[PDB]
């Protein structure tokens, strides 16, 4: 292929044309000092810290900007380059405030580290230091703008990755100021990432403000559970305390960003958390009791009952191990009526084929696509990183986004085809204009969010999408490898439950009111005590005591995602396993352990007593639940569409509106979100 | 001198202490300042090196002139924030005099 | 004992237990 | 009581070609003939094709489907249903 | 490469020498160190410690184990190792934790 | 001149390089690598089998009278196939010079005892065995030296936890100082101080 020969410190390296000096240095292994350069963002060249010497060149060039030329010897560690770095660091530090003892970036400060390595050891600035004002930018980010290095990283992130375009550089000269000119609240589902962006602890988190230091905190790698995207996470902990949540890089999903919910709802783990088993709802006084008492009573009731009288409702943020173990328990009791709160149509192929309930195109494939058709979604406020990927495509790989939903601000420009369901049939018949855009397209995407499927017409909308997407496949030549049907999920555990074989929806409970209910981490209130008999011995396995637990006979404390190495599968089918970061609070235990102990106290006894054996049973139920960080391919959507064609329903005339019309809606959905206080401040601010 | 506590929970003393005796947990007060909810020194693990008062950026932690504090039970030697602040208040004048005498040498 | 106030006890966590309504 | 029946397979491997052919020819017909009974088909890379039947009270039996032709797969499916 | 034994058989011969040494020593050890145990208990403890490493099959590992056993035998003979050290082998103050899954769940994690 | 930079000289470097070549060519059978550091410290690496020959040569040869054994140390490097790296430091009073001899070993690979050459080794070798677990053949009296009378481990190994596995206490029930599994009120705080940026360009390992 076409490559150029360049030298770094007299050593040859081949680089594709246009690669920057910084990128060639990275290739050879050297890491040039930088501040204003971010690989995800655009190039700025403002800091001038990456200045380097090209040999036999008179003037030092900026390594982050210069696209290398052939036969260039990049003298990284020349006297010229070192003195350039010295001068740049001097000017950076001249006006800085004396805040290192009182600065959240204390131990991680790149300014500190690069002054240490590539910086002088003495100051010769014998004048006064500039002073900048602070301005409330919202309830989440606190701005100490006196210590800005004016690097414009926050502005570039705001205008590119988020599209908010609220932040800017106002003024000129040393009196420059990076911030909103008016008193505005910087509120984006991706706002928090600015905190990690900015390299001089200027704009930092109000919640976490001043708690711990990097040399203290212990970091364990975990996967988010507050959204179906499964954004990889690092949980910073001290002495069992969860200090903060930080992004972990995963090119396919995270790309070094995380949602504000994901990074600021951790506080919910601290308030109103379960700790002790409880019993005695009949008398009305739900009191604490020993594991012996609670488990024995549950096992006794289970022995009394059986068949279709028992059932369970898994929902929200429950894990695959707990799901499979409860499924095994209820099946050994002879049931199969275990259900999930979320509603996915079961009229046709249902859950038998993963091609029906998955994002086949994959978030990575969202970049490759050319026309994406959004139906029944407000993707900005549900799976925000998916919207981030779409905006990335729109900005770089020019893409056309067409939406069949209420007009919302998806950050990018979208062709609001209509807010009606029969528009899908219009496209399928070819009556609509957007069909011409399809004919143009060589890689189409039709993405359908579970939000609409929750409607009463879920089967009708699913069949409409299926027929329309098959029509797209036949009319527009699409390679068999490329998948054009994909589904967006807003609940973390839905895909895992369906892969296991849980019955989607809760129609079974209402059709046959169970005598005993097993509410597993479900406080959605979909099944209230109004249904079921006058006494139904409802048992709650979960955490945070949301509100759904109260109206249950016995409460068994569980562990949140920060304390258990659960298996969580994201919307694209990939399996990711959390890592224990904090021991479960008080007496709380892991859910698979809980269910196995309950069974053994009962006559039944599950085959497994360890995480390895539970994972083996998981592999048994489905094989893709144990291939971690792997996206197993799906097919036979042809057969799915055949069954969908046979399925007979009709799309209502009700306008299709996404549940989340505003960030106020986004900021509280889960139990942890409801129990978190910072989210309350955010919602209050947005409301006013 | 007003009454405010000098320590601002920078935690450099904790970071440097050779024997790992200092344990600090701080939170942002109502105003927004750094203040230590708990500041605990295990005087049976401390080696009296002085590296804490060496590295305290605001001269908050200081090793007073007192040397007579033998206790009758092991649990009295685990100093806490209240005990340390009371010691500072008690020895303020002499601590201040020594600091003025020495700061030039430091 | 249980406490609505989250307590940092030595090296441990005690979250806001919250007496259940 | 055949409460649950599931088949595991993989696309790239050769042996699972028989189960894949059986699925392309019969899956839709099987669902039409038996709507209620869940016939979950799961595919994961490099897995020995297997047909797994879960009977009433949490008791299950298994039959290997490696290197079997689609007709043999159909016969096995009929046997497990019967 | 041979640390001392050529294969497993010579290592086992060395092991048998060492076991005979400990078995012969136990009476004198109990008498001299005034232990509160029977000779049968001492020899059964010797056997328990020896069996704890029966699973090892590498000749070099067996050779090193025999080195360390002869080492401790010399200590005991010379009485450098005292009564407390000798009784440490018996663990008469350690309460076992049940391996029952239910009990383990009951007791923390 | 540069007041804060350590003064440098090359005479000693040249002399040590000459002596390094000298020893290497005299003993090609065991010598495997000779290097003279910028600090001016001749450093010979020999095969484990050549310990007695090399040390006897350095002690007895007229032109090399390294009659005093300063140390017999071990450095643990778990990654390398031979974890333990025995270091010998020697001093020649006649020639005002110091030399270092280095060899490798493994848990299952004993090295010969040099007590015959320098009887000073005996106790250093006992410490090496006690702390790192390396065994020495033909040693007069190899036995633990700095560890407890019933210790079971080689503490200086990098795998060994700092606080170990066993702790001692008195128990009135048995009226003896009993040993129990280690439990700590405030566990050791391992601060992660490594800086993301690289510091010393010369020692940059290739990627
Ligand atoms: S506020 Fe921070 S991120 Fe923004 S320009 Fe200043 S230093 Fe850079
Ligand atoms: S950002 Fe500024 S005040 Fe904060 S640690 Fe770095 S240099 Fe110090
Ligand atoms: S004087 Fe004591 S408390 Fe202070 S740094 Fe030294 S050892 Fe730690
Ligand atoms: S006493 Fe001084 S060094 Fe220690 S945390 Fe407070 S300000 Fe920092
Ligand atoms: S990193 Fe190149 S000028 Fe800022």
């Amino acid at each position: 292929s076409n490559l150029i020969e360049v030298f770094v410190d007299g050593q040859s390296v081949m680089v594709e044309p246009g690669t920057t000096v910084l990128q060639a240095c990275e290739k050879v292994g050297m890491q040039i000092p930088r501040f204003c350069y971010h690989e995800r963002l655009s190039v700025a060249g403002n800091c001038r810290m990456c200045l380097v010497e090209i040999e036999k060149a008179p003037k030092v060039v900026a390594a982050c900007a210069m696209p290398v030329m052939k036969g260039w010897n990049i003298l990284t560690n020349s006297e010229k380059s070192k003195k350039a770095r010295e001068g740049v660091m001097e000017f950076l530090l001249a006006n800085h405030p004396l805040d290192c003892p009182i600065c959240d970036q204390g131990g991680e400060c790149d300014l500190q580290d690069q002054s240490m390595m590539f910086g002088s050891d003495r100051s010769r600035f014998l004048e006064g230091k500039r002073a900048v004002e602070d301005k409330n930018i919202g309830p989440l980010v606190k701005t100490i703008m006196t210590r800005c290095i004016q690097c414009t990283r926050c502005i570039r992130f705001a205008s590119e990755i988020a599209g908010v375009d609220d932040l800017g550089t106002t003024g000129r000269g040393n009196d420059m100021q990076v911030g909103t000119y008016i008193e505005k609240m910087f509120m984006s589902e991706l706002s928090g990432n600015v905190i990690d962006i900015c390299p001089v602890g200027a704009l930092t988190s109000k919640p976490y403000a001043f708690t711990a230091r990097p040399w203290e905190t212990r970091k364990t790698e975990s996967i988010d559970v507050m959204d179906a995207v499964g954004s990889n996470i690092v949980v910073s902990t001290r002495t069992g305390e969860v200090m903060r949540i930080l992004p972990r890089m995963h090119e396919d999903i995270n790309e070094e960003w995380i949602s504000d919910k994901t990074r600021f709802a951790y506080d919910g783990l601290k308030r109103q958390r379960l700790t002790e088993p409880m019993v005695r709802n009949e008398k009305g006084l739900l009191t604490y009791t020993s594991w012996e008492d609670a488990l024995s009573r549950v096992a006794g009731m289970l022995q009394n009952f059986e068949g279709n009288a028992v059932a369970a409702i898994a929902g929200g943020l429950v894990d695959a191990e707990a799901l499979v173990a409860l499924k095994d328990l209820l099946n050994k009791v002879d049931s199969d009526n275990l259900c999930t709160e979320e509603i996915f149509p079961t009229e046709g192929a249902g859950t038998d084929l993963r091609s029906n309930y998955l994002l086949n195109t994959t978030i990575a494939g969202v970049e490759e696509a050319d026309v994406v058709l959004l139906v029944g979604t407000n993707p900005r406020f549900e799976a925000p990183l998916f919207n981030a990927r779409i905006r990335k495509s729109w900005l770089h790989n020019d893409l056309k986004v067409a939406l069949i939903g209420s007009p919302v601000d998806l950050t990018y420009r979208y062709d609001h085809l209509g807010d009606s369901p029969k528009i899908l049939q219009d496209i399928a018949s070819g009556r609509h204009s957007f069909c011409e855009v399809l004919k143009d397209a060589k890689k189409p995407m039709v993405v359908l969010g579970s939000s609409a499927l929750q409607r009463d017409d879920g089967a009708a909308i699913l069949v409409a999408v299926s027929n329309m997407v098959q029509k797209i496949r036949v009319t527009t030549g699409v390679a068999a490898e490329w998948k054009v049907m994909n589904i967006l999920h807003r609940i973390a555990s839905q895909v895992a439950a369906l892969d296991l074989g849980y019955k989607p929806g809760v129609e079974a409970i209402r059709k046959n009111p169970p005598k005993m209910l097993f509410l597993l981490g479900a406080d959605g209130g979909c099944i209230t005590r109004q249904d079921l008999p006058k006494d139904c011995f409802i048992v709650y396995q979960g955490h945070h005591g949301d509100v759904g637990a109260p109206m249950a006979d016995v409460i068994l404390p569980g562990a949140a995602y920060t304390e258990k190495s659960a298996t969580y599968v994201n919307t694209e089918g990939r399996a990711q396993q959390t890592k224990v970061a904090v021991t479960p609070p008080g007496l709380a235990r892991e859910d698979w352990k809980i269910i196995r102990a309950l069974s053994e106290i009962a006559g039944i006894t599950l085959p497994y007593d360890t995480l390895d054996q539970v994972r083996n049973r998981l592999e048994e139920v489905s094989p893709n639940l144990v291939r971690y960080d792997d996206i197993e391919e799906t097919n036979y959507f042809q057969q799915a569409s055949e069954l969908a064609k046979l399925v007979n329903q009709e799309v209502l005339a009700d306008p299709l509106v996404p549940p989340q019309l505003t960030i106020k809606d986004f900021y509280m959905t889960d139990s942890i979100s409801r129990a978190s206080q910072t989210m309350a401040k955010c919602v209050k601010a947005v409301t006013e | 001198p007003s009454g405010e506590e000098r320590c601002i929970a920078c935690k450099l003393c904790e970071a440097i202490c050779p024997a790992q005796a200092i344990t600090i947990e701080a939170e942002p007060r109502a105003d927004g300042s750094r203040r230590t909810t708990r500041y605990d020194i295990d005087m049976t693990k401390c080696i009296y090196c002085g590296f804490c008062q060496e590295a305290c950026p605001v001269d908050a932690i200081v090793e007073g002139p007192n040397f007579e504090f033998s206790t009758e039970t092991h649990e009295e030697l685990l100093y806490n924030k209240e005990k340390l602040l009371n010691n500072g208040d008690k020895w303020e004048a002499e601590i201040a005099a020594n600091i003025q005498a020495d700061y030039l040498y430091r | 004992e249980p406490s609505v106030a989250p307590t940092s006890t030595g090296k441990t966590f005690q979250p806001g237990s919250w007496t259940p309504e | 009581g055949l409460r649950e029946i599931r088949v595991h397979l993989c696309q790239r491997s050769p042996g699972s070609q028989g189960v894949r052919d059986f699925i392309v020819q019969r899956y839709v017909e099987l669902k039409k003939a038996h709507p209620n009974l869940p016939i979950l088909i799961r595919e994961c890379s490099e897995v020995q094709p297997k047909l797994w039947a879960r009977y009433a009270f949490g008791q299950e039996k298994t039959v290997s489907l490696n290197n079997l032709s689609a007709d043999e797969v159909t016969r096995a499916m009929q046997n497990v249903l019967s | 490469k041979p640390i001392f034994s050529r294969d497993l058989n010579e290592a086992k011969r060395r092991v048998r020498e060492l076991y005979r040494a400990w078995y012969r020593e136990v009476p004198n050890t109990v008498h001299l160190m005034q232990l509160d145990i029977t000779v049968k208990q001492g020899r059964d403890k010797v056997r328990e410690m020896f069996m704890k490493n029966a699973h090892v099959t590498d000749p070099r590992v067996v050779d090193l184990l025999v080195i360390k056993g002869k080492m401790e035998l010399q200590e005991t003979i010379k009485v450098w190792k005292q009564r407390t050290h000798v009784m440490r082998f018996f663990h008469e103050t350690e309460t076992p934790r049940p391996k029952d899954f239910l009990s383990k769940f009951y007791m923390g994690h | 001149k540069r007041p804060t930079v350590r003064p440098r000289s090359d005479v000693t470097h040249k002399q040590l390089s000459a002596f390094g070549e000298y020893v290497a060519e005299i003993l090609p059978k065991y010598v495997q690598q000779v290097q003279v550091s910028c600090l001016d410290e001749l450093e010979i690496c020999i095969h484990p089998d050549g310990v007695i020959p090399t040390l006897t040569f350095l002690r007895d040869h007229t032109n090399a009278q390294f009659k005093s054994l300063a140390d017999l140390t071990a450095v643990d490097v778990p990654t390398r196939q031979n974890r333990f790296e025995i270091v010998y430091n020697l001093l020649s009073l006649r020639f005002n010079s110091r030399i270092r001899v280095k060899t490798y070993a493994d848990e299952l690979t004993p090295i010969d005892s040099i007590v015959s050459v320098h009887i000073a080794a005996n106790w250093y070798e006992r410490e090496v065995w006690d702390m790192f677990g390396v065994f020495f053949f033909n040693h007069p009296d190899l036995r633990r030296i700095l560890t407890d009378y019933g210790f079971e481990g080689h503490p200086f190994r990098k795998d060994f936890p700092l606080t170990g596995y066993v702790e001692l206490r008195y128990d009135d029930e048995v009226k003896r100082v009993v040993a129990e599994p280690v439990e700590l009120a405030q566990e050791f705080r391992k601060f992660d101080l490594n800086s993301p940026w690289e510091a010393f360009p010369a020692y940059r390992q290739p990627p």
